[PDB]
């Protein structure tokens, strides 16, 4: 099993400053992480894959990088848009396991 | 890629042919006319004495010597129905090995090249092949080829050269002529081994030249090894007609001998680079030795002159009063900076 | 164009058993592989089992392994979740996704759930 | 012959290897002496039925990171599977290979 | 016979006889309980885990029929992998390693394996192993491995050596992913040997890669008349695992040397700003320093007289002469 | 008819004749016991080793009838490798390396091969071969050589001579890393003279092993004139064996190209670090002596004069200006 | 469709061919930097080029030998009328070789001209 | 005017040859400077040489 810690399990921020949220793996996971967000009452939305890849549609804003076992997912400038809880998976192994989440508050 | 034409030279009358190369002083015209039989070899000057061995059923060797004489590379050209761009592809020695074929003959350009000690460069010849029916005919700047085992294996009938065509003639030229050029990398391994034994234990400013010289002379080499490995290869896979596929084998062996031909110029080039690194890295150490000095020296007695300096002026308020041997106390603290300094220095290993 | 329909969602009493149906538009199933995340009230996503049509492959979490059996009809193009002996802790929004499998390494690789279901809620 | 086993993936996947996921499209441009068609589309079931076509035909898949769609363009028209993986695979130098 | 190993600690022998039925465990010291488990039809798993204790080995090799130059190849731990084929068993020689992130070194374990009968006599150097998930998928049913010979007991050994090979491997992606950050982020001198530490290592493990390769090649390629062909595929499944290792290997290889030229490149250009500093401020002071001791000197020769200030004049031409070398630098733009 | 090698020693004539049943060893000092095994049914291994006498070598050529220029081409050991398939026998000439340690340089030793008929000739120049695993293999009764023919001789005694090639580039792999060692704690001068020494022996390694592989090829490229089949598969391998030969010296090739340049670079360092601690001394002490020359010019009326006696004043400008000095060294890193 | 292949692989190596004009504008640009203001980021550029024509040389050397099985052995798929065409690729694929070999030379030179030039700025 | 084309862009190449000629006496006069005194100026002509000569592949190849 691969555990999957966040930080900061809450987070407030105002709109067009810079956010940061960082993922750290339990075991050794080469790159398989991805991030997803997810607003309340719906499925889950690709950001990013491969922890460096932005996804196909997804806005430029966001980003990705690798140091190590420490995974983080960053926002240039925020929008009001952006306010949602994401989260962050490893698909190294067949047993898949996700993060504890991270919302994003004003 | 389609239509071959003459090429118009602005400073030329439009059907003008013009040998290209520096050598304009000698010419003769030697003629080698073997089979299984009997053979027959003389010398001349007049081009029509060759002329009528186009026709010959035994293989005929005729091997012109001058090719700034244009006149008789225009009379045999014409009398053995030679394209005019291929005439003017033989007088052209600014060239790259090529090979061409046509309906009637196949055309060859080579190189062969002669080395000369104590003058670290290389003198490279122009020898063109034409094989047609019966003949082949071989163009040459100077006196002075690669062709002399040829020779002697047609004379005193050695080998199995009197048996067989045309073909075989072709090849065993283009042999001796890749010997010849193991030859020059044995010649120029020597020069490699020289310098090589000059840089380990003599390094001076000529060094620099000369190991220069020497990858140059590679780069060259391998511009001219390059197109002769692609002219085997393609005489020994395309197989045009007038090569009777009996020896195609023999053309694949002189490809193999081309490959190592290439592979050992590689190998040169590579030497000669660390040639070069090693000489950087003796001059790097010289400076390092000689501003080390410079720098110990400088350190040890700069900032000594300034403290000596400072108490060497006269200012009203100065401790004018010997405290307890004040200049002897002076002179032992410079000497306690001074070996402090040094054991600093060989603290970081260094002289 | 790509969508994912799920259905069979509903309340079950503990211990007893209910079949949760992926139906799939715009792909064919045996192309890709069909993974299912719950997500209980007030709690982050929790990934459950995926299936490659393709092949018999399956996966399941060491949470929910044993109890619950995943499949594939490829004529239908859907995907189901048998789910057996619920307990009051299986009770979750279930949803259906697809996911692609992307080149890290020649010896490393990972997949990313592109496509997402709206959800059902199982009590 | 055969696929190639992967250590973490179902046997039998076909990955595309490379980077680009962003666009795809497929371009037929059928044509003969006389006439000739230039036809784009999204749908792998509008280009399928060229296989016969008597006339010389020139179909540009763009974006191979649509799997599925190599997959049944190589069922179709009877390549390999390895030949698939080849395609899919991008780390790769020049070759070519020749079949029946 | 001689072992030329250096782990000469412990002793050790690892028996699990499995059937369908039901298995046994257990951990013996007496050499002569393994002995009458050749006879049984029902594979069975001898593992040795400590060779440097000659007498054990000659024994197992002698009851088991074990010509005497495949027990000096069991000995002799500085081996390269092979296999080779005999009417009576298949004899493998393989490779364990292990690589610690604290500090980053390679080292090297040979495992030996003997197929015979129904037999498949594990010999190891040490304590610590590679094998545990079979060990675990024996105990409890969990595969088909208790329902096939000891031909796929091989099979799945082998298979768990290239899983742990790629679990290296993933700790080895992770080492240079920090190295890499560290390059481009701040330079220092240890990065270097680091850098090199690792090349190194890396051309280690295409070195005992290729033979693992050859190993498994001739594993499946040219079934024996003891493999049998109902495992053929597996050893296919584990050569095509090897391909992907040595190709993660040459691109680590790859891109891990262009990490060592970054510093190269990196160096040697900061000699220019300094020495400029110390011309510009030499050029400055040294004729300023040869006035205000030319006139000095104490000579005395010239008049007593400070005239209209001898000494701020000085001064004076002390500046100007400063600001006119400034002026000087700037047009050369120093 | 001349002999090139350099070795003037003792001869010996090792004839070792195996079959599946029994085998035989005898030295011989006589060539003409040797003489009859020509026409056995049983096939032979005979090394002649030691040429610097040619009338032994002459009289086996007359006796199998084998062409002078064979008998030429044997005598000549300065020639790279090759391969040649008459139509009566194939003759093979090959090239045994060692190296030496302390002394850094390598030796080569000639050895040719000839197969003909039931028999194996092999030539040596000295005592001490690549060989001795095919004796044990032969002695003991060892895998499937004894069953073959002699073609299976001839695979054995080019595998055994790639295997030695393989444990002399680990020999080289060890050298590369006492060189890595003294090149990163210690380096020096003579540093570059040991770099270029292993680059030269690799380059001769380079030398001697391409024509290998060219020769391996061409054996395995099909046109088996006396091979009797089944066993051209086993060149397979020994063919591969040579490519990894050729991969693994690039590599160490491409290493000790590494190691030179990451001695280049630590040498501009330290040349550096010479330009640092000369810029900072220079740039501290002389702008302080021109002052203290300024302050300090032997005049008649010093303007400043006793300004509440500032000798200690001065003391604390010049400690000032020192302190901004390494105040202005310490904002970079220098 | 033989000659529609044919023509798909001339119009690649024609672009090949603009790729290397570009490259020895780019080789033209480095050589005047190096001459007149060596730096850092001269000598990573020199290396980037590098690299790059080292990739460059290790994907046109198999493309000959893919022309040359297209054109030789002739298989059914392509008619005879069609291997002329091959060759005209096949030497542009040589000429292609020789191109990048000699640019490989020329960043030799520019590898060893930039510490020639820091050495004449030192010197001055 | 198709031929007035042509007569035009053949006095363009002649031009182009009468330009080759000065290039050539310059790079002679160069040469045996640089040849025999390695003076501070020989190395400006040599590099303005060599831009010239990098404009004139860039124009003419084209
Ligand atoms: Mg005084």
């Amino acid at each position: 099993d691969i555990q999957m810690t966040q930080s900061p399990s809450s987070l407030s921020a105002s709109v067009g400053d810079r956010v940061t949220i960082t993922c750290r793996a339990s075991q050794s996971v080469s790159s398989a992480v991805a991030w997803y967000q997810q607003k309340p009452g719906k499925a889950p939305k690709l950001l990013i894959y491969s922890a460096s890849s932005l996804y196909s549609g997804v806005p430029s804003r966001f980003s990705g990088s690798r140091s190590g076992t420490d995974f983080t997912l960053t926002i240039s400038s925020l929008q009001p848009e952006d306010f949602a809880t994401y989260y962050c998976q490893q698909s190294s192994s067949s047993l898949i396991t996700f993060g504890q989440g991270t919302k994003v508050e004003i | 890629m389609e239509e071959k034409r003459l090429s118009a030279k602005k400073g030329l009358p439009p059907g003008t042919l013009v040998y290209t190369g520096k050598y304009r002083e000698d010419f003769e015209i030697e003629v080698m006319n073997y089979s299984i039989e009997e053979f027959r070899e003389f010398k001349t000057t007049d081009v029509e004495s060759v002329l009528p061995f186009r026709d010959s059923s035994t293989p005929t060797w005729i091997n012109i010597t001058g090719i700034h004489r244009t006149d008789v590379v225009q009379r045999v050209g014409e009398f053995f129905g030679i394209h005019p761009l291929v005439l003017e592809d033989i007088l052209n020695v600014h060239q790259r090995p090529k090979v061409e074929f046509f309906e009637n003959y196949v055309f060859i350009v080579l190189k062969m090249f002669t080395y000369d000690k104590n003058l670290h460069e290389l003198e490279s010849e122009q020898v063109s092949l034409i094989l047609t029916k019966n003949c082949v005919l071989m163009f040459q700047e100077k006196i002075g080829d690669v062709f002399d085992p040829v020779r002697e294996r047609i004379r005193y009938n050695r080998g199995i050269i009197r048996k067989k065509r045309a073909d075989y003639l072709l090849y065993s030229l283009i042999d001796a002529l890749v010997d010849d050029y193991f030859v020059l990398l044995e010649k120029i391994d020597d020069e490699i081994d020289v310098l090589e034994e000059e840089v380990l234990e003599r390094p001076e400013k000529e060094t620099v030249q000369r190991t220069h010289q020497l990858k140059r002379n590679l780069v060259e080499l391998r511009k001219t090894i390059w197109p002769l490995r692609e002219v085997l290869s393609s005489l020994y896979r395309d197989v045009p007609p007038l090569i009777e596929k009996e020896t195609v084998p023999y053309f694949r062996d002189v490809y193999d001998h081309t490959i190592q031909i290439a592979d050992t110029v590689e190998t040169f080039r590579d030497i000669v680079s660390g040639l070069l690194d090693v000489y950087l890295s003796s001059v790097s150490n010289k400076t390092n030795e000689v501003m080390k000095v410079l720098t110990i020296i400088a350190t040890i007695f700069m900032p000594l002159t300034f403290i000596a300096g400072i108490y060497g002026m006269n200012f009203e308020y100065m401790p004018e009063l010997r405290w307890k041997w004040g200049y002897p106390v002076v002179l032992a603290v410079m000497g306690v900076i001074a070996v402090i300094m040094v054991v600093y220095f060989k603290k970081k290993k260094w002289l | 164009e790509v969508q994912l329909v799920e259905s069979g969602g509903g309340l079950v009493q503990p211990g007893g058993s209910l079949r949760l149906s992926c139906a799939a538009s715009g792909f064919n199933v045996s192309y890709y592989s069909i993974h299912w995340v719950r997500q209980a009230p007030g709690k982050g996503l929790e990934w459950v089992a995926s299936i490659s049509s393709s092949s018999g492959s399956t996966s399941y979490a060491d949470s929910v392994k044993g109890r619950f059996t995943i499949s594939a009809d490829t004529s239908k193009n859907t995907a189901y979740l048998q789910m057996n002996s619920l307990r009051a802790e299986d009770t979750a929004v279930y949803y259906c996704a697809r996911s692609y499998w992307y080149y890290i390494w020649s010896y490393s690789y990972g997949n990313a759930m592109d496509y997402w279901g709206q959800g059902t809620l199982v009590t």
